[PDB]
């Protein structure tokens, strides 16, 4: 149950 | 400068169990 | 952490959390010990019999935090890896001895009232408050049994003498790591659980105030049973490793 972190991150 | 929290230490105030830590160091 | 309490804001800005990118969860605890390096346990990152293997780009590192669940914006920084290093002789084969790893972040994270480095044990200090009955506290949002806390949670637990930590299970206990947890009839309870791994259990020294990071989160029995104490990577002992990686590689 994580919350969505920014996708500049996930990049 | 390690070790030394900002909200604590560097102001002197203690968190709500540390002197159970120090208490411990006979 | 089992039997613990709510961490008040700001008490553990050392604390490190290593999470998945996808599928997006809590993988482990870790610490700050630099502005560039972290600290956590190699069973983190590696550990073939549960064909766990993760990569610099399969993590992420978050810092700053106390909410477990919830992007703290503006509060919490999360950051890249560059470069993981595991102990040579981490044996994962058997007892873990040597569960150590080192993680190097792409970029400098800037320090604040929730992001600040822990100090590491010099030889004196170590030696000074490694000794059982001296309490050290441990931190995580690992489970609260053998579910999931909603911020950081603490305890204090005090060291166990050695022989004891011997006494209490089968497995080969090394000079590499210490165990630590309240005896069965000392009353109170707690004990670090799944999800904690890799998480400093830090003292603070009576001669200079500071906070030092004497273990890391590394392997139990079950979590908070009677009987059995949690075992701790010994930091100090594998300075050597530590400090050879740290100004070899940056
Ligand atoms: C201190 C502490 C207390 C409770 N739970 C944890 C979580 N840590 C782990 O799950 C690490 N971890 C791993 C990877 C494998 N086997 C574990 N326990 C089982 C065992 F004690 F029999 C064991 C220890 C070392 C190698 C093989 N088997 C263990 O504890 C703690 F780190």
């Amino acid at each position: 149950d994580f919350e969505e972190i920014p996708e500049e991150y996930l990049q | 400068d390690c070790g030394l929290r900002p909200l604590f230490e560097k102001k002197s105030l203690e968190d709500k169990t540390e002197r159970e830590l120090l208490e411990s160091y006979i | 952490i089992v039997e613990g309490s709510d961490a008040e804001i700001g008490m553990s800005p050392w604390q490190v959390m290593l999470f998945r990118k996808s599928p997006q969860e809590l993988l482990c605890g870790a610490s700050l010990i630099s502005d560039r390096w972290v600290l956590t346990a190699a069973h983190c990152l590696l550990y073939p019999p549960w064909d766990k293997n993760f990569t610099e780009n399969d993590l992420l590192v978050r810092i700053g935090k106390h909410s477990r669940t919830r992007y703290e914006r503006n509060i919490e920084k999360i950051s890249m890896l560059e470069k993981i290093y595991i102990h040579p002789r981490y044996n994962w084969r058997e007892n873990l001895d040597r569960d150590i790893a080192l993680m190097k972040l792409k970029k400098p994270v800037a320090f604040s009232d929730y992001i600040h480095p822990v100090c590491l044990p010099d030889r004196e200090t170590a030696a000074s408050l490694l000794q059982a009955g001296y309490k050290g506290r441990v931190t995580g949002w690992g489970n609260l049994k053998e579910g999931q806390p909603s911020v950081l949670q603490v305890v204090n637990l005090p060291i166990v003498e050695r022989p004891v930590c011997k006494d209490s299970t089968r497995i080969r206990i090394t000079d590499n790591m210490f165990c630590a947890g309240y005896k069965p009839d000392e009353g109170k309870r707690g004990d670090a659980c799944e999800g904690d791994s890799g998480g400093p259990f830090v003292m603070k020294s009576p001669f200079n105030n500071r906070w030092y990071q004497m273990g890391i989160v590394s392997w139990g029995e079950g979590c908070d049973r009677d009987g059995k104490y949690g075992f701790y990577t010994h930091v100090f002992r594998l300075k050597k490793w530590i400090q050879k990686v740290i100004d070899q590689f940056g």
